[PDB]
C-alpha cells in the first residue's frame, strides 16, 4: 500500500535493533514560505494572488450551501492564511481584495476572529482610499454589533495600527 | 422599579431631545460638495458639544 | 424617590406632547423622489 | 405618508417596521429580532408596501428597514414605490436598507450597486445580509435592534440623526 | 398568453 | 422464444427497478407460483434478466403478452411518456348499450389492422374499469415497432381515452380513428390536456380531484384576503400537473405580440397556489391559470375578448 | 396620555 | 505597475462607482483574419458550460503538442484511478490585437468523436490584460461542453501545471437580463430561435419555472419601444425591456415576474443560462457575446 511491510514480525526484532543502536500552493509549507517572504516578485505574488482569491471565493461560496461544517475548514484555512501573513509580515494582496469584496456582505460573527485578523494585515494605503472600502463597513458593523465585536474590531484595528 | 424608572427617564430625556431638534428644524426655513462639509462640521461641533456633555 | 423623578419625567412628557402637536401642525409629510 | 414623530413613543417600546415584498423572510427576520431577550419592548411591524393602510393607534415607528430582496426586481421596484411614501425627516436616522439574497450573487436580478445607489441617494444606512439562512439572521437581527435602540432613543447618548453620521 | 393557446 | 419477442422482454425487464420485480411479474401470469421460486430475485440484475427470460423461453413467450408485460410496466410507470387526452362525443341518441370487452378488443384491432396491418395491439382491462391499450406501431412495409409503443388508456365507457404522446405520427389521427370506431362514438377530439401524470389527468378530466404578540403584520387584512382568494380558487389538494402548460400569445401589448409561456413545475397547481401568498402573484390570481383543472385542459385554443 | 402612573403603572414590568 | 494596478482595479470595482454601462449594441462581426470556418461553426451551436479561468502561468502558444501529451497521459491516468487531446489555437477569437489568442482543448475519442472540446478565450479582455505580467497569458473565459467529470479533471490538470484556477462562471439574473436585452437589440436577420426567457419563481415547497418565449420579431419591435438612445443600451433601457416583459406577463397571469429570477435567456443571437451551462452561440455575434462573457469572467477573477 504505502510503506506497508510484512517485516512487522521482523520489526519487533528491528525494534530491539533500534533500541540496541540507541544504547550503542505555498501556505502549508513553512520551509518554503521563507522563499516567498524574501521575494516580492511578480510571478510569485500573482500566482499567490490568484490561488488565494479563488480559494477565498470558492470556499466562501461553500459557506452558502452548508455554513455549519464548512465553517471549520475555511476557518482553519483563514487561520493558516493569518499565520502566513504574520510570518511574512505583509497583508496578502488577495486578502484585502477579498475583504473589500466580502466586508459589505459580512455579518458580525461569521469568522469574526479570522476576518478581523485579516483586517490587521492590510498593505498600507491612504485613508481616503481604504476607509470607504473597508473602514466604512467596519463601522457599519461596529456600531450595530455587541461589545464582543466592538472589542474584536478595536483589537483588529489595534493590530492594524501596529502593522501599518 | 427605580432602575426601570431611571431607564425611562434616560430614554425620554433623549426622545424629548429628538422632538425638540425636529421642532427647531421645522422652525428654520446648494454646494453639494460643501453641503456635506458644513454637515461634517456639525458632527465635529456637535461631537464637542455632547462629548463635554 | 419615584415621586420626585416621575414629576420631571411627566413634565418632559408634557413637553414631548407639546412638541409632537407642534410637529402635528407643520404636517407637511414632505415627499422625497429619486432626487 | 408615514412620519417619524407623529406618534408619541411608548415607555420601553422600540417598534421597528420591516418593509419588503416577501413576507416569509420578513417573518423570519422578525422572529430573529425577538429571539434574544433585549431590554426594549420590540413591537416589530411587517409590511409589503409603505402606503401602509391607514389604521390609527399604530405606534411611533422608530425604524423602517426596507428589506430589498436582490434576487427579485419586484422587491426593489416596490421599494422605490414605497420610498415615495416616507418623510424626509424619516430618512435621517430611522431608515435602513436591508439587502437580502446578496452574497449568493448568482440569483441577483439586481446588481448590488443599484441597491447601494438607492440607499446612498436617500442617505440612509444599507445593511447587507442573507435572510434565508438563520446563521446570518440572528447576527443581523441583533444589528437591527441595536440600530433600533439608537433611533428610538433607548441608548441615552445617540440620536437617530447621530446614527447615519456614524453609518455614512 | 391571454388564454390564447 | 422468438425474434423481437425474447429480446423485447429482456429490454422491458431491466427497465423496472429492483424492488418491483415480483409485483410486475405476478401480473402477466407467465410465471406461475412454481416458476417464481426458481429465479432468485435478490442477487443481481443481469442474473434475473437472464433466468426470467429463460422461464419464458421454456414457456414459449409470444408478443401478445410480451406487450402485456410492457403494459403492467407502464401501469406502475405511467408518470413518464406524457399522456395526451382524447375526448369522444356521440351525436344525439342513446348510450352505448353494448360496449363488450370482447367486441371492443375486436373492433379496435380490426380497424387498426385494416390500415396499419402490422401492429401488435394488446389490451389489458384494468380493475378500475379503464382498458389499457398498448399499440406497437409500424406500417405494412415494416414489422410492428415495439421499441416505442403508444399506450392508450381508454376508460371503458367514458368518452375520454388518454394516449401516450410518444411520436404523434400519421397514426395519431388513426389512433383516435379506431378508438372512436371501436367505442361506439362519432368524433375524436384531443382536449389538449397533455400531462405526464396519468393519475392526475384522470382526476382532472373526470372531475374526481375534489370530490407573536410583538410582530404586528401591518398588511394582515391584505394577507388574509390573499389567503381567501387562494382558498377560493384553489380549494383543497391541487392535483400535480407537472406539465408545460403552454400559453402562446397573440395579444397586443397594453399589431399583436407572440410568446409561448410555458409553466414548468414538478407540481404546477400547488405551485400557483403558493404564488399569491408568497407575494409572487396578486391575490385574485388570474383565472388564466387557476382554471387549468376547471377547464380540464391546459393547451388552450381561445382568443382575445 | 397623562403618563405618570397611567403609563408606568399599567406596564408593571 | 504590475500588481498595484490590479489592486487599484479591485479597489475601484469594489468601490462600486455608478455602473449602469451604456454598452454598445452587439455589432455584426465580420469573421476576422483566420477563423477556421469549420471549427468556428463547430463551436457555435454547442452548449458551453461557463467558467472563469485565472491567467495561465508560464503558458505558451508554441508548446501545444507537449501540453497535449501531458494532459492526454493524465486523462487516461484518471481512468486508471482510446483518448486523444488536441490543443488547438483559434487564431481569431480575440477582441483586441493584444489579447491572448484563444486555444481549444478537445478530448477526441478511433474517429473524431470530440468528447469534451474545452475552450479558453480572451476577447475584449484588456482589463485583465494590462494587470497581469508578461509570464501570464490571461484567458478569463473557459468553455467546456463535455461531461462535468472530464471538465473537473482537465481543470485539475490545468491547476497543477499552470496555477490557473476555474471558478464556475454564474451569470446572475442581472447580467442575464442585460444580455437578453442587447441580443434582441442586434441588427440580425432570419431569427434562428424564439427569444425565450426562462424564469424561476422563488417558491420554497415547489420549483415552478416560466418560459417567456417571445417571437423574436415581436421582441424586437418591443425593444424598439424601449430603445431611445441609439448605439448604446442603457440600464434604464434594459430595465424597461424587462419591465415591458413584466407588465405584459402580469397583465395576463397576474403573477409578478419581477418577483422571480432569470435562469435562462434563449435568443436568436445566443442562448444563455445562469447555473454555468450558459453559452449556446447560434449566431456569429460571438465576438461580442464572448466579449460580455470575458468581461464577466474578469469580474469574477478581479
Amino acid at each position: 500500500i504505502y510503506f506497508k511491510n510484512s517485516e512487522n514480525l521482523w520489526k519487533t526484532a528491528l525494534l530491539a535493533v533500534k533500541q540496541r543502536n540507541r544504547g550503542p500552493s505555498v501556505l502549508n509549507n513553512s520551509l518554503l514560505l521563507h522563499y516567498i517572504n524574501c521575494v516580492r516578485d511578480e510571478p510569485v505574488l500573482l500566482r499567490f494572488y490568484y490561488w488565494l482569491s479563488q480559494t477565498l471565493q470558492e470556499e466562501c461560496i461553500w459557506y452558502k450551501v452548508n455554513n455549519y461544517e464548512h465553517g471549520k475548514e475555511f476557518t482553519n484555512f483563514l487561520d493558516t492564511i493569518i499565520r502566513a501573513e504574520c510570518f511574512l509580515q505583509e497583508g496578502f494582496y488577495s486578502c484585502e481584495a477579498f475583504l473589500y469584496k466580502s466586508l459589505p456582505l459580512w455579518d458580525g460573527l461569521c469568522c469574526r476572529s479570522q476576518f478581523l485578523q485579516l483586517v490587521s494585515w492590510i498593505p498600507f494605503s491612504s485613508f481616503s482610499e481604504v476607509k470607504p472600502l473597508l473602514f466604512d463597513h467596519l463601522a457599519q458593523l461596529f456600531f450595530t454589533s455587541t461589545i464582543y465585536f466592538k472589542c474584536s474590531v478595536l483589537q483588529s484595528l489595534k493590530e492594524l495600527l501596529q502593522n501599518w | 422599579r427605580m432602575t426601570l424608572l431611571l431607564r425611562l427617564r434616560a430614554q425620554t430625556k433623549q426622545q424629548l431631545l429628538e422632538y425638540k431638534s425636529m421642532v427647531d428644524a421645522s422652525e428654520e426655513k446648494k454646494q453639494i460638495e460643501a453641503k456635506i462639509e458644513d454637515l461634517e462640521n456639525e458632527i465635529e461641533e456637535v461631537k464637542v458639544a455632547f462629548e463635554i456633555k | 424617590t419615584e415621586e420626585e423623578l416621575i414629576r420631571e419625567c411627566e413634565e418632559m412628557w408634557k413637553d414631548m406632547e407639546e412638541c409632537q402637536n407642534k410637529l402635528s401642525l407643520i404636517g407637511t409629510e414632505t415627499l422625497t423622489d429619486s432626487n | 405618508v408615514l412620519r417619524p414623530l407623529d406618534k408619541l413613543p411608548g415607555l420601553n417600546t422600540a417598534t421597528i417596521l420591516l418593509v419588503g415584498t416577501e413576507d416569509a423572510l420578513l417573518q423570519q427576520l422578525a422572529d430573529s429580532m425577538l429571539k434574544e431577550d433585549c431590554a426594549s419592548e420590540l413591537k416589530v411591524h411587517l409590511a409589503k408596501s409603505l402606503p401602509l393602510p391607514s389604521s390609527v393607534n399604530r405606534p411611533r415607528i422608530d425604524l423602517i428597514v426596507f428589506v430589498v430582496n436582490l434576487h427579485s426586481k419586484y422587491s426593489l421596484q416596490n421599494t422605490e414605490e414605497s420610498l415615495r411614501h416616507v418623510d424626509a425627516s424619516f430618512f435621517l436616522g430611522k431608515v435602513c436598507f436591508l439587502a437580502t439574497g446578496a452574497g449568493r450573487e448568482s440569483h441577483c436580478s439586481i446588481h448590488r450597486h443599484t441597491v447601494v445607489k438607492l440607499a446612498h441617494t436617500y442617505q440612509s444606512p444599507l445593511l447587507y445580509c442573507d435572510l434565508e439562512v438563520e446563521g446570518f439572521r440572528a447576527t443581523m437581527a441583533q444589528r437591527l435592534v441595536r440600530v433600533l435602540q439608537i433611533c428610538a432613543g433607548h441608548v441615552p447618548g445617540v440620536s437617530a440623526l447621530n446614527l447615519l453620521s456614524l453609518l455614512r | 398568453e391571454f388564454i390564447i393557446d | 422464444m422468438d425474434e423481437t419477442v425474447a429480446e423485447f422482454i429482456k429490454r422491458t425487464i431491466l427497465k423496472i427497478p429492483m424492488n418491483e420485480l415480483t409485483t410486475i411479474l405476478k401480473a402477466w401470469d407467465f410465471l406461475s407460483e412454481n416458476q417464481l421460486q426458481t429465479v432468485n430475485f435478490r442477487q443481481r440484475k443481469e442474473s434475473v434478466v437472464q433466468h426470467l427470460i429463460h422461464l419464458c423461453e421454456e414457456k414459449r413467450a409470444s408478443i401478445s403478452d410480451a406487450a402485456l408485460l410492457d403494459i403492467i410496466y407502464m401501469q406502475f410507470h405511467q408518470h413518464q411518456k406524457v399522456w395526451d387526452v382524447f375526448q369522444m362525443s356521440k351525436g344525439p341518441g342513446e348510450d352505448v348499450d353494448l360496449f363488450d370487452m370482447k367486441q371492443f378488443k375486436n373492433s379496435f384491432k380490426k380497424i387498426l389492422q385494416r390500415a396499419l396491418k402490422n401492429v401488435t395491439v394488446s389490451f389489458r382491462e384494468t380493475e378500475e374499469n379503464a382498458v389499457w391499450i398498448r399499440i406497437a406501431w409500424g406500417t405494412q412495409y415494416t414489422k410492428p415497432n415495439q421499441y416505442k409503443p403508444t399506450y392508450v388508456v381508454y376508460y371503458s365507457q367514458t368518452p375520454y381515452a388518454f394516449t401516450s404522446s410518444s411520436m404523434l405520427r400519421r397514426n395519431t389521427p388513426l389512433l383516435g380513428q379506431a378508438l372512436t370506431i371501436a367505442s361506439k362514438h362519432h368524433q375524436i377530439v384531443k382536449m389538449d390536456l397533455r400531462s405526464r401524470y396519468l393519475d392526475s389527468l384522470k382526476a382532472i378530466v373526470f372531475k374526481q380531484y375534489n370530490q407573536d404578540s410583538r410582530i404586528i403584520h401591518e398588511n394582515i387584512v391584505e394577507k388574509e384576503r390573499v389567503q381567501r382568494i387562494t382558498q377560493e380558487t384553489f380549494g383543497d389538494y391541487p392535483q400535480p400537473q407537472l406539465e408545460f402548460a403552454q400559453y402562446k400569445l397573440e395579444t397586443k401589448f397594453k399589431e399583436p405580440l407572440r410568446c409561448l409561456i410555458k409553466f414548468s413545475s414538478p407540481h404546477l397547481l400547488e405551485a400557483l397556489k403558493s404564488l399569491a401568498p408568497a407575494g409572487i402573484a396578486d391575490a385574485p390570481l388570474s383565472p388564466l391559470l387557476t382554471c387549468i383543472p376547471n377547464k380540464r385542459m391546459n393547451y388552450f385554443k381561445i382568443r382575445d375578448k | 396620555k397623562s403618563f405618570s402612573t397611567l403609563f408606568l403603572e399599567t406596564v408593571k414590568r | 505597475t504590475p500588481l498595484q494596478k490590479r489592486l487599484e482595479s479591485v479597489r475601484k470595482q469594489s468601490s462600486f462607482i455608478l455602473t449602469p454601462p451604456r454598452r454598445k449594441i452587439p455589432q455584426c462581426s465580420q469573421l476576422q483574419e483566420d477563423v477556421d470556418p469549420q471549427k468556428v461553426a463547430f463551436l457555435l451551436h454547442k452548449q458551453w458550460t461557463l467558467y472563469s479561468l485565472t491567467p495561465l502561468y508560464k503558458f505558451s502558444y508554441s508548446n501545444l503538442k507537449e501540453y497535449s501529451r501531458l494532459l492526454n497521459a493524465f486523462i487516461v491516468a484518471e481512468k486508471q484511478k482510446d483518448i486523444k487531446v488536441i490543443f488547438s489555437t483559434l487564431l481569431g477569437m480575440k477582441g483586441t490585437q493584444r489579447d491572448p489568442e484563444a486555444f481549444l482543448v478537445q478530448i477526441v475519442s478511433r474517429e473524431g468523436k470530440v468528447l469534451w472540446t474545452g475552450w479558453f478565450c480572451c476577447v475584449f479582455g484588456d482589463s485583465l490584460l494590462e494587470t497581469v505580467s508578461e509570464d501570464f497569458t490571461c484567458l478569463p473565459l473557459f468553455l467546456a461542453n463535455g461531461a462535468e467529470s472530464n471538465t473537473a479533471i482537465i481543470g485539475t490538470w490545468f491547476q497543477k501545471t499552470f496555477d490557473c484556477y476555474f471558478s464556475p462562471l454564474a451569470i446572475n439574473a442581472f447580467n442575464l437580463s442585460w444580455m437578453a436585452a442587447m441580443w434582441t437589440a442586434c441588427k440580425m436577420d432570419h431569427y434562428v430561435a424564439t427569444t425565450e426567457f426562462l424564469w424561476s419563481v422563488p417558491c420554497s415547497p415547489q420549483s415552478l419555472d416560466i418560459s417567456f418565449a417571445i417571437h423574436p420579431e415581436d421582441a424586437k419591435a418591443l425593444w424598439d419601444s424601449v430603445h431611445k438612445t441609439p448605439g448604446e443600451v442603457t440600464q434604464e433601457e434594459v430595465d424597461l425591456f424587462m419591465d415591458c416583459l413584466y407588465s405584459h406577463f402580469h397583465r395576463h397571469f397576474k403573477i409578478h415576474l419581477s418577483a422571480t429570477r432569470l435562469v435562462r435567456v434563449s435568443t436568436s443571437v445566443a442562448s444563455a443560462h445562469t447555473d454555468g451551462k450558459i453559452k449556446i452561440l447560434c449566431h456569429k455575434y460571438l465576438i461580442g457575446v464572448l466579449a460580455y462573457l470575458t468581461e464577466l469572467a474578469i469580474f469574477q477573477i478581479e
